[PDB]
């Protein structure tokens, strides 16, 4: 929405486009790229206790279990 | 022919693995009845799908839900001779595939197809026997390029043997 | 890559066991090389030779004789690489199967080489191979008898798979 200033706000080079996360959130398979704070920490796929099957798969599972594909979500029982 | 305790500790198995994952599969292998790869096929192919499209990550996330759950479920009253086992997994494997368009996503990935298969892998195990089958039903390119692919592997590992074999 | 104690073991072989019988080929087996049959090749031969004609008995006891002498003598400088053994033992079948005659005795036991050849044994193992590529080269009604056999064991153990090779 621009202001009286004759400037756009937010101004577009302060806006960027990042590519987003896929659609499996929840979906038990634990890809690094849903695993992040900015959609529910892949829905839970990537950490044991918040996945319904109460195991993690990575997907592929050639993901390392401690590195991207580790539980990423501070509130899981696994970072307490 | 299979055994009955083997039909135990699958039916243990199915009863214990979860829809996703090799588990379901996993057990399957080492059976009496001999249908191997099946624990070779949830790994590859989840090697793979990333290199898969997302259409591709979609029907090979869905073909394997449906392969778990429908061999689990209809896992029921079949005789214990394993003509009918491989029958009745052949029959779900093609009913996954062609209700989860097997034939489109593989015509978008042909390559990538083209590089999991292997002479070995359809030389040893009827389920990638299926599989390439309904590939061949699944477009005249795709065919085209799984025939290529085929014939160079089999005259890779074969030489001689696979052209004299391959008449016309 | 063949073994070294292997090769100690089957030149204990070749220095002990004498040429006529299949000892030596009993022995040939289950080498580092996984070149097989040789055992069920001179099994099956010496089995069904009575069911050869006397042509065929002289042919089958020429080319053993052929196949113990040539795979005594020629095994010499041969690199230690088992592509390589399997090519000199192709080279020394071919020898002694086209200068014994073996496609008059094929002309006179068609039927009886139809019994031999099984398609688990030919996909199996090389050798087996070797005598179908000679066996199509070897007389255009033995030839035509030895597709239509193989086709018949092709199609009724690897079902649609036959057809998927052959097409045409
Ligand atoms: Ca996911």
């Amino acid at each position: 929405v621009c202001t009286a200033g004759l400037k756009w706000y937010p101004h577009p080079a302060l806006i960027h486009c990042v590519k987003g996360c896929e659609p499996f959130m929840g979906d038990n398979y634990c890809d690094a790229i849903n695993n992040r704070a900015f959609c529910n920490y892949d829905g839970g796929d990537c950490c044991t206790s918040t996945v319904k099957t109460k195991k993690v798969t990575p997907f592929p599972m050639s993901c390392d279990l401690q590195g991207d594909c580790a539980c990423r979500d501070p509130q899981a029982q696994e970072h307490s | 022919r299979l055994s009955l305790q083997n039909t135990a500790e699958i039916q243990h198995c199915l009863v214990n693995a979860g829809d996703v994952g090799c588990g379901v599969f996993e057990c399957f292998e080492n059976n009496s009845c001999e249908i191997r790869g099946l624990h070779g096929i949830c790994m590859t192919f989840l090697h793979n799908a990333g290199k898969f499209d997302a259409q591709g990550k979609s029907f090979i996330k869905d073909a394997l839900k449906c392969k778990a759950h429908a061999l689990r479920h209809r896992f029921g009253c079949i005789s214990r001779k394993c003509p009918a086992i491989r029958e009745m997994v052949s029959q779900l494997q093609r009913e996954c595939y062609l209700k989860h368009d097997l034939c489109a996503a593989a015509q978008e990935n042909t390559r990538v197809i083209v590089e999991m298969i292997h002479f070995k892998d359809l030389l040893l195990h009827e389920p990638y026997v299926d599989l390439v089958n309904l590939l061949l039903t699944c477009g005249e390119e795709v065919k085209e390029a799984i025939t290529h692919s085929v014939q160079v592997q089999c005259e890779q590992n074969w030489g001689s043997l696979c052209s004299i074999l391959s008449f016309c």
